[PDB]
């Protein structure tokens, strides 16, 4: 929690939990390959329960859900996915974050199983489904909307 | 059983109490002070939102109840561009 | 008409494909050669190891009489 | 599972029920929530009167069209009978 | 936990068996229709399980089911606990 | 009546265990004599069910038909893994 409150960030802009959820994390050629698997369910669960910034964004504009749905092995260790997906949605992690290249993680699921999991964990909700339209059609929100709604639109 | 919602532009909208309870503000407004303890009407005023958006959330109130988690072929929501940025000032006031 | 009836449940993982019909095992566990599970134009999910060895034998989907291709 | 939007002046009532049911209680669900005499109602779907014993499934609308986003709106009227008088929803402020 | 008055008229003792590690199976179709008295019960439980446990196909097993029977048509004497 | 197919079910399952047993043997052995392979399959599988020789003979042919393994060109007794 001390490190997370200090919040280190990678060169690629990934937060610590972003480094926890990805699959391209390099692992040392020694016995870490035996046990340090990625993405890891327990690591992400303990990081989120410890107080990680779940809505942290990278330099690529994505969130943790965007990275985890892009996993290349969805049915190899599906339970881990079924853990981490039920982890992040349990604490923040807006399921329709819509990264800076106008891509919701549902559109970046790239897998039927992952998109089924996300749809089961998606929520019929507020001005997120009622904001995808107002950001698809360019309506001026520049101080035409509340101040927290500026970042709300900037996500959605 | 049913709740009444009064829009800014004179319009009064009546929907199921459970359907309007999906938004936190209505839950907050109906509870505590201003409860209007008649258990049948429970009218609430809204001098900020216009009539169409209050009709739009009432459409959305029934939309959420029907499709909480079932019928995976979920129909989308046809939000008009002319009603966009107006409902974008409403749901945060409603905590839907 | 009823007060305390209850039955026995049985849950899968909502996976559209049940088993890898090459080694006749589940999809969740590793292949017999080893992991990596492939897909086909016939919408059948088998292991990459189970399929790369299959195409050496024949380039035909094992269930239906259709020419296998990758995804 | 047909969804309705009952209209009478500024007052609007949202309604959902099955198709195979008479419109008698449709005249009475509004009666319970308006605290008004029951026999004075006269529902007007598309500016026409229909039988009180007739079901709303045969009244003209189906569920495949009356989805909650665009429910089958109907006009209500009370005996002074008297013709339907509803208030259309105000237009949102258009974009510049 | 639900907001409205959710009363089922039925009490539960569910044995949520795991995946194919359990040896019992049902290879014939044998589509026994759900009784309408407990239809609200199974829909509530299916909605409950699919929400708390995402990605789970609750395939119901009725050939090894259990439960009680009421005989109010006769006049309701005693109870009976034959299969479903 | 239902317990005899359960005997066949594990018998079907033991063949699947037998098929996976030869593959992991030949992944490291590459080539192995058939008589030594008879003891080799039994050696690791002795912790579980004891496989009779007749079940092994058909499992070699099934694995040969699946083309995971085939007989060595130098000796028909010797087998080659691919
Ligand atoms: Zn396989
Ligand atoms: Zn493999
Ligand atoms: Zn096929």
């Amino acid at each position: 929690y001390n490190l997370i409150h200090l919040d280190p960030r990678t060169r690629e802009g990934f937060t610590l939990l972003h480094l926890a959820v990805n699959s391209n994390t390099p692992v040392d050629d020694f016995h870490t390959n035996d046990v340090c698997s990625f993405p890891n369910a327990l690591v992400t669960k303990l990081l989120l329960d410890c107080g990680a910034e779940v809505n942290a964004v990278d330099n690529e504009g994505n969130s943790a859900l965007h990275i985890i749905v892009q996993y290349n092995r969805p049915i190899s260790d599906f339970l881990t996915l079924h853990s981490i997906i039920i982890s992040l949605v349990e604490a923040g992690a807006h399921t329709d974050m819509t990264n800076k290249q106008n891509k919701t993680p549902l559109d970046k699921s790239t897998t039927g199983v992952s998109e089924i999991l996300l749809k089961t964990q998606m929520k019929m909700s507020l001005k997120c489904l009622a904001a995808r339209a107002v950001r698809a059609n360019d309506i001026n929100y520049q101080d035409q909307i509340p101040r927290t709604l500026e970042e709300f639109v900037g996500f959605h | 059983m049913y709740v009444k919602l009064i829009s800014s532009d004179g319009h009064e909208f009546i929907v199921k109490r459970e359907h309007a309870l999906t938004s936190g503000t209505i839950k907050a407004m109906l509870s505590g002070p201003g409860q209007f303890a008649e258990n049948e009407t429970n009218e609430v005023n809204f001098r900020e939102i216009p009539s169409h958006v209050l009709s739009k959330v009432c459409m959305y109130f029934t939309y959420k109840v029907r499709y909480t988690n079932s019928s995976t072929e979920i129909p989308e929501f046809p939000i008009a561009p002319e009603i966009a940025l107006e409902l974008l000032m409403a749901a945060n006031f409603l905590d839907c | 008409e009823v007060k305390k009836w209850n039955a026995v449940a049985l849950w899968a993982w909502d996976i559209v494909v049940d088993n890898c019909a090459i080694c006749r095992n589940h999809i969740m566990d590793l292949c017999i050669e080893c992991c990596t599970v492939a897909w086909g134009v016939c919408n059948h999910a088998f292991h990459f190891h189970c399929i790369s060895r299959w195409l050496k034998t024949r380039q035909v989907c094992p269930l239906d009489n259709r020419e296998w291709e990758f995804q | 599972d047909v969804f309705l939007m009952i209209r009478r002046h500024k007052t609007t009532i949202f309604t959902d029920a099955k198709e195979s049911s008479t419109v008698f209680e449709l005249k009475r669900i509004v009666e319970g929530i308006l605290k008004r005499p029951p026999d004075e109602q006269r529902l007007y779907k598309d500016d026409q009167l229909l039988d009180d014993g007739k079901t709303l499934g045969e009244c003209g609308f189906t569920s495949q069209t009356a989805r909650p986003q665009a429910p089958a709106t109907v006009g209500l009227a009370f005996r002074a009978f008297e013709a339907l008088c509803i208030e259309p929803f105000s237009s949102p402020p258009e974009l510049p | 936990n639900q907001d409205t008055v959710i009363d089922l008229g039925i009490s539960f003792q569910i044995y949520v068996l795991q995946a194919g590690a359990w040896p019992l199976t049902q290879a014939p179709s044998s589509t026994f229709a759900i009784p309408q008295e407990l239809e609200k019960s199974v829909q509530m439980f299916e909605l409950f399980y699919s929400q708390h446990f995402s990605g789970r196909k609750l395939t119901w097993l009725h050939y090894l089911c259990t439960g009680e029977v009421k005989m109010n048509y006769l006049g309701k004497p005693y109870v009976a606990m034959v299969t479903t | 009546q239902e317990m005899e197919q359960t005997r066949s079910a594990v018998d079907e399952d033991r063949k699947m265990y037998l098929q996976a047993a030869i593959v992991r043997i030949m992944k490291a052995r590459k080539v192995l004599r058939h008589n030594a392979l008879i003891q080799e399959v039994i050696s690791q599988s002795r912790a579980r069910f004891n496989p009779s020789i007749s079940m092994i003979k058909k499992c070699i042919e099934v694995l040969i038909d699946k083309q995971y393994i085939e007989r060595s060109q130098a000796s028909a007794d010797e087998y080659s893994y691919v």
